[PDB]
């Protein structure tokens, strides 16, 4: 299938520059456009730049002069994006999408194809790891034949976290929660999951932690609660 | 710069309402608009480019209109698949502008949340501090009072909520509230409750427990 794989989050210092991978795979990155779109949460979309990897020509949006660069290595199929002397307020979601090869000058700048994102955080802030502490199931997570169980994923910095339940097997009645933002600046998060209670026993439940800015991984098995 | 201004910035609507929503181009851009989707921790998602040509897969509900400066989307019949942010697109030109977004908020029946409490797991307490978790789960609407009871004393400034986006199928609602205090506070009790209020319960639900069972 047509896809756009982007690297992992990343957090920066204010000065310093991020530079954000998009591999095209399922079609081939030089028949089309690639564009960058970056998104700050409770704001619409802002385009960045384009980039034709088989011309190595590019068009930057007024608002980023002189701070962004885009680049190319068609031999590995990737698109880079390079954003420099960050600010506090670069921190967004950067995305990857494409658009056709446009004769000059014809218009269809739309994006048909998008990277999944990747968050930059510029901050100061010391970079922490969360801790993993289970949410275990006992009777006094049950509602008639439903167990909820979890995991508790605390005191970490920068965003974000993903988690998965038994490496992406299980995705039904998975409700991973927006972070909070503690006093202590960290985040915490919960991820909880309903399943049978018939199942607790039978079943194994781990829930998969990934914080990339800490190169954290964690596996957590949730298992019947210690009386 | 062609500034987009959508509108309304946020409506709420049934399963199977006809909804429009309109985005304004502060200059003439001919047909040269596209509409997409955003669902929550996803990229925005074609719908209709050409002001009113139909990307590909996209349902025969989604449909679009206008020219120059005023242009309409219109979902026939909402489904719970389309709650998310609607974003208009101008590519006329430089900087090929986004609007600001419409939230779509999908109304359901009214639905009760089931309540599950979690002490704190051994191994935190281990460390020095007792997070207890209080889950909401698959309610609908949104508003809900949480109170947490430390031996039958109210609790105040030592929780934090957190609420789901709308389920993608059922468009409820789940909610965690965590209590955080140090072991040595923790240790302190014995009976940890969390008291829930929702339009869907008859009488307010109470989840509890005593510290070791
Ligand atoms: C071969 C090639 O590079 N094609 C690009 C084209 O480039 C032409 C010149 O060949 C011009 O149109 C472009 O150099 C204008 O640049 P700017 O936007 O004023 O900075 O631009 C289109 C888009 O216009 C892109 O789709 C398309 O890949
Ligand atoms: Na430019
Ligand atoms: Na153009």
């Amino acid at each position: 299938e047509v896809q756009l794989v982007q690297s992992g989050a990343e957090v920066k210092k204010p000065g310093a520059s991020v530079k954000v991978s998009c591999e095209a795979s399922g079609y081939t990155l030089t028949s089309y456009d690639i564009n960058w779109v970056r998104q700050a949460t409770g704001q619409g979309p802002e385009w960045m730049g384009w980039m034709n990897a088989n011309s190595g020509n590019t068009g930057y949006a007024q608002k980023f002069q002189g701070r962004v660069t885009l680049t190319g290595d068609t031999s590995i199929s990737t698109a880079y994006m390079e954003l420099s002397s960050l600010r506090s307020e670069d921190t967004a979601v950067y995305y990857c999408a494409r658009s056709s090869i446009l004769v000059r000058g014809a218009l269809g700048r739309y994006f048909d194809l998008w990277g999944r994102g990747t968050l930059v955080t510029v901050s100061s802030a010391s970079t922490k790891g969360p801790s993993v502490f289970p949410l275990a199931p006992s009777s006094k997570s049950t509602s008639g034949g439903t167990a909820a169980l979890g995991c508790l994923v605390k005191d970490y910095f920068p965003e974000p976290v993903t988690v998965s339940w038994n490496s992406g097997a299980l995705t039904s009645g998975v409700h991973t929660f927006p972070a909070v933002l503690q006093s202590s600046g960290l985040y915490s998060l919960s991820s909880v999951v309903t399943v049978p209670s018939s199942s607790l026993g039978t079943q194994t439940y781990i829930c998969n932690v990934n914080h990339k800015p800490s190169n954290t991984k964690v596996d957590k098995k949730v298992e019947p609660k210690s009386c | 710069d062609i500034v987009m201004t959508q509108s309304p910035s946020i409506l709420s609507a049934s399963v199977g309402d006809r909804v429009t929503i309109t985005c304004r181009a502060s200059q003439t851009i001919s047909g040269w608009l596209a509409w997409y989707q955003q669902k929550p921790a996803e990229a925005p998602k074609l719908l209709i480019y050409k002001a009113s040509t139909l990307e590909s897969g996209v349902p025969s509900r989604f449909s679009g209109s206008g020219s120059g400066t005023e242009f309409t989307l219109t979902i026939s019949s909402l489904q719970p698949d389309d709650f998310g942010i609607y974003y208009c697109q101008q590519y006329k030109s430089y900087s090929f502008n986004f609007g600001q977004g419409t939230k779509v908020e999908i109304k359901r029946t009214v639905a009760a949340p089931s309540v599950f409490i979690f002490p704190p797991s051994d191994e935190q307490l281990k460390s020095g501090t007792a997070s207890v978790v209080c889950l909401l789960n698959n309610f609908y609407p949104r508003e809900a009072k949480v109170q947490w009871k430390v031996d039958n004393a109210l609790q105040s400034g030592n929780s934090q909520e957190s609420v789901t986006e709308q389920d993608s199928k059922d468009s409820t609602y789940s909610l965690s509230s965590t209590l955080t205090l140090s072991k040595a506070d923790y240790e302190k009790h014995k009976v940890y409750a969390c008291e829930v209020t929702h339009q869907g319960l008859s009488s307010p639900v109470t989840k509890s427990f005593n510290r070791g069972e």
